[PDB]
């Protein structure tokens, strides 16, 4: 009976390059072919939806719309409405959901720490931790490539965005990509891409190697005792 | 109040035996032979021949420089080699400038 | 809008206008500002026997004015100086002091407009005492010249025009080489076009030297 | 008496961040029953068009209707066609704008080189340079920032990009910015943003700093003697 | 059908010691109709077309100009028209060429970047670029070379000279090569040479190697003998 409304995230509308609009249901009957739909300010017709979860065992049905749009009218702050239109729904119920707006927008900051030299002479792993602070909104998505090609995002994980203690509006994340010594002792990009709105291309990023940093390490050795006076 | 004593220009060297007086009582006075060399750390072995290794090591036996394995070029002498140049397959002479600040024609 | 050597004779400390932000207001952009001193190189190194005396003094009014301008709004268009962070570097650190005082509301160099004026970098190297009435324009005074729309137009003829007058009052084509400033007082003289009605009775009238330059070159 | 169809390419993309499409009438007066649309194959040309330019004394006006499209449908090769009927010409003219499938996708890989000792030596002026290498379309975009603020078109030249014989199937282009010694030595980071389609990203960033280039180890050994 | 007129290359006045131009018209029939006398300022015409070569893969038609004249003359300012009378062209049309006037003389400061430390990471090739700045006019020459052997045209490639945003009168050039990484890790210098008005003898060459381009190690043996050496 009750709908849900999912406004697309900035990781979905980076992630697939594309704006997922998906209106799920819980607590619903399960039934052949639920009918549902998203409306625009103009109400044109979506597409087809398609993917439609099946009848789970619980005996409630989650019916999922999803609708392709271009990126130009959700940042535009024009405003989606989800319909569902069912037989066993004793009613259309209206959920309306936009781009939130009033929120300042703010750089973020990425600072890449390398991993400590402690966690080094374990010889086990190392975590090279990408700082992610100072932006806002609350909506990031980090993501680490190595030698230009993303990594799996099972080796890093991207902690939520977090109120930072110093400002209120600002915000700050993480992101660690535990890699074993051996690939970190040779020298390997390390790239740690973040995309948020507020940046000027929506990305930066941040390599480090075993040599980013390692400050001059003069060897002065001098022998002064061949003058005998 | 400096006696420059040698200004070697390959082998950097400013050997100035300047006299100093000591405190305000004379007859111990101090002197010193500043050797203030300035190494290139960047020229090439056979400094004249760009293609020949680096420098390094660098000799300072200051009894010869008193009195050449050349290590920096002098401001004013012009140091240069014969270069092949290649156009449309006539492999032509030609004198080049490896210091072109000092070299104008003068 | 010509821009004169102010983007070589400022010479800025590194830490202003370098990325790194500035600790406290009270001691590194004090010290900073003050910190150049460096600001004394007309008559240390190049006014030193170029010109008059009075010259590299005034030189040095230009450069105050110049340097008030950073701190709020001047014309420049450079991450450095204008759209720049340093004048941010200002206002981040004034509002960290619970806004106690905008950068144009006080240290606009007037609450501290003093500074050294620059002086002490003139004794430095120069070592040639500053008449009292000199003394009053390496500091402070009311009037601001304009939004360095028309003082940096104050010194183009000041020197630029004035010393190419004399030059072709002492060949003739480089005598005539010297009409190609001619052209470009036409663009500027749009730019000041947009009180007196163009920038000639300016030279005329605000000006001191500028009347001994010719109003026109035209060849 | 032909319409120049203007496919905004990559770098027009990225600067506008959006896609602005025209179409350009060239040597041809303007005449009644004048008509504009963006026609793909599904056949939907229901775009809005607005400021339709005027007659033009050499007879090359734009008439240009623009619309707003997504960057992917238009990467599918939609083949967007404005549709014109003239008086003097009863048959309406097609110009298709798309991109060709059959150009490859080579991501950039771009290189940042910092000035060379030799500037920062006589000390007059750095010469960073960007060196973008190795991508198969003919549409990068380079921006340079510094201290994370985007710099103006004019203080960087950015070379157009030509082919490298090296790699018949890659182009190669360079984008040189030129800064004050005072400003280099100052320690700022300049960002060689380069924006180009096949990258998975499609923007890459490399950092040019002060220290980028150093030497990590410096072996000095004086011997000091007192006879030959 | 078209024919350009091509200002003489720098490369052909110094090393060949001689001015040549070109005026040379292609993608036309062969109807050996052409006329080309090159005209100069004055009602003489210094030269016409000579050595025809038609000879090409594509079998069409071309012929090239040839005008001798003063290097001397050159710096003038004298201009020279090519003129084609074949009947592809719709009408005649001259192609006057000319000496640019007032073009200031500015030395081409050349520099030697060698790859980024990264690019040999790579581990696949390594290219280095030779950096032309500064210099006026715009007419510049670059070549190659590794230990005296200069390399193949194709093996380095040159960009068209732009100008330079400080300096609205000079100029920059940049010419890249590539290697493998194994031939830049052997250590062989690489020596990139620019011939070009401004430099005293016209030609400067700057050079490169593993050990100098922002090398990691600075490998240093300083030793003094004899430090008083009393004289
Ligand atoms: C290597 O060093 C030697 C001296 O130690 C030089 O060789 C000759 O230098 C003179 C100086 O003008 C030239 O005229 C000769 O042509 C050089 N020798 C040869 C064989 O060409 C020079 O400094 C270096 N050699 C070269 C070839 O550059
Ligand atoms: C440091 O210098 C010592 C003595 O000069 C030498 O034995 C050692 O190998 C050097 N270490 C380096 C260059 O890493
Ligand atoms: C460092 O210098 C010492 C003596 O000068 C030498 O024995 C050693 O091989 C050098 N090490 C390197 C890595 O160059
Ligand atoms: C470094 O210098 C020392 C002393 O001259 C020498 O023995 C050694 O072979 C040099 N090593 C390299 C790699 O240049």
């Amino acid at each position: 009976i009750r709908v849900f409304a999912i406004p697309p995230s900035f990781a979905s509308i980076f992630l697939t390059k594309s704006t997922k609009l998906t209106c799920l249901v819980t607590d619903l009957t399960t039934y052949d072919s639920v009918t549902i739909s998203w409306t625009r300010q103009n109400g044109e017709a979506v597409k087809t939806h398609t993917n439609i979860s099946e009848s789970h065992p619980n005996a409630t049905f989650s019916a999922v719309g999803e609708a392709s749009i271009c990126e130009d009218d959700w940042n535009s702050g024009e405003r989606f409405t989800c319909t569902v239109t069912h037989t066993d729904l004793p009613s259309p119920l209206k959920q309306t959901i936009s781009r939130p707006k009033g929120v300042a927008l703010h750089r973020p900051d990425v600072y890449l720490l390398p991993p400590a030299r402690e966690q080094l002479n374990l010889r086990e792993s190392a975590t090279i931790t990408c700082l992610v602070t100072g932006f806002s909104p609350a909506d990031v998505f980090v993501q680490w490539m190595q030698r230009g090609q993303p990594l799996s995002p099972e080796k890093y994980v991207t902690s939520a965005p977090m109120p930072e203690p110093q400002a209120p509006g600002r915000y700050f994340a993480h992101s660690i990509l535990t890699v074993s010594e051996e690939e970190w002792n040779t020298g390997e990009t390390y790239t740690c891409v973040v995309a948020h709105e507020a940046l000027p291309n929506r990305v930066t990023e941040r390599t480090v190697d075993k040599s980013t940093g390692k400050p001059t390490l003069y060897n002065v050795s001098l022998v002064m005792s061949d003058t005998a006076g | 109040e400096r006696i420059v004593l040698v200004d070697n220009k390959c082998k950097c060297a400013r050997i100035t035996s300047r006299i100093i007086r000591s405190s305000e009582d004379p007859n111990e006075d101090i002197v010193e032979r500043n050797i203030r060399i300035i190494v290139p750390l960047n020229n090439r072995e056979n400094i004249s021949d760009p293609t020949s290794p680096l420098r390094t090591r660098f000799v300072y036996h200051l009894s010869d420089l008193c009195k050449e394995t050349c290590y920096t070029y002098d401001r004013n002498k012009c140091y240069t080699a014969v270069v092949p140049l290649v156009y449309g397959g006539e492999t032509k002479m030609v004198e080049t400038a490896l210091t072109p600040d000092a070299c104008y024609p003068d | 809008v010509l821009i004169p050597p102010r983007r070589r004779q400022l010479c800025f400390s590194r830490i202003v206008r370098g990325p790194a932000n500035l600790r406290s207001l009270n001691e590194f952009k004090e010290e900073i500002l003050k910190g150049a001193q460096s600001e004394g190189k007309f008559l240390g190194n190049y006014y030193k026997e170029h010109k008059d005396k009075e010259k590299a003094l005034e030189a040095m009014k230009n450069s105050f004015y110049d340097y008030e301008d950073i701190i709020k709004g001047t014309d420049m268009l450079t991450n450095i100086e204008f759209k720049d962070i340093k004048i941010k570097l200002d206002r981040l650190l004034e509002k960290e002091t619970n806004n106690t005082k905008k950068a144009e509301d006080w240290w606009k160099t007037n609450k501290k407009s003093i500074w050294n004026a620059m002086l002490c970098g003139y004794k430095k190297s120069g070592n040639k005492i500053i008449d009292p009435s000199w003394c009053t324009i390496p500091t402070t005074e009311t009037p601001p010249q304009f939004l360095r729309w028309i003082k940096e137009w104050g010194t183009n003829v000041c020197i630029q025009k004035q010393e190419h007058k004399e030059y072709v009052k002492s060949c003739t084509s480089e005598i005539k080489k010297y009409q190609e400033w001619s052209r470009k007082r036409s663009i500027r003289w749009e730019t000041i076009s947009k009180k007196e009605p163009d920038a000639n009775t300016y030279l005329r009238e605000h000006c001191s030297k500028c009347p001994c330059g010719f109003n026109d070159m035209e060849e």
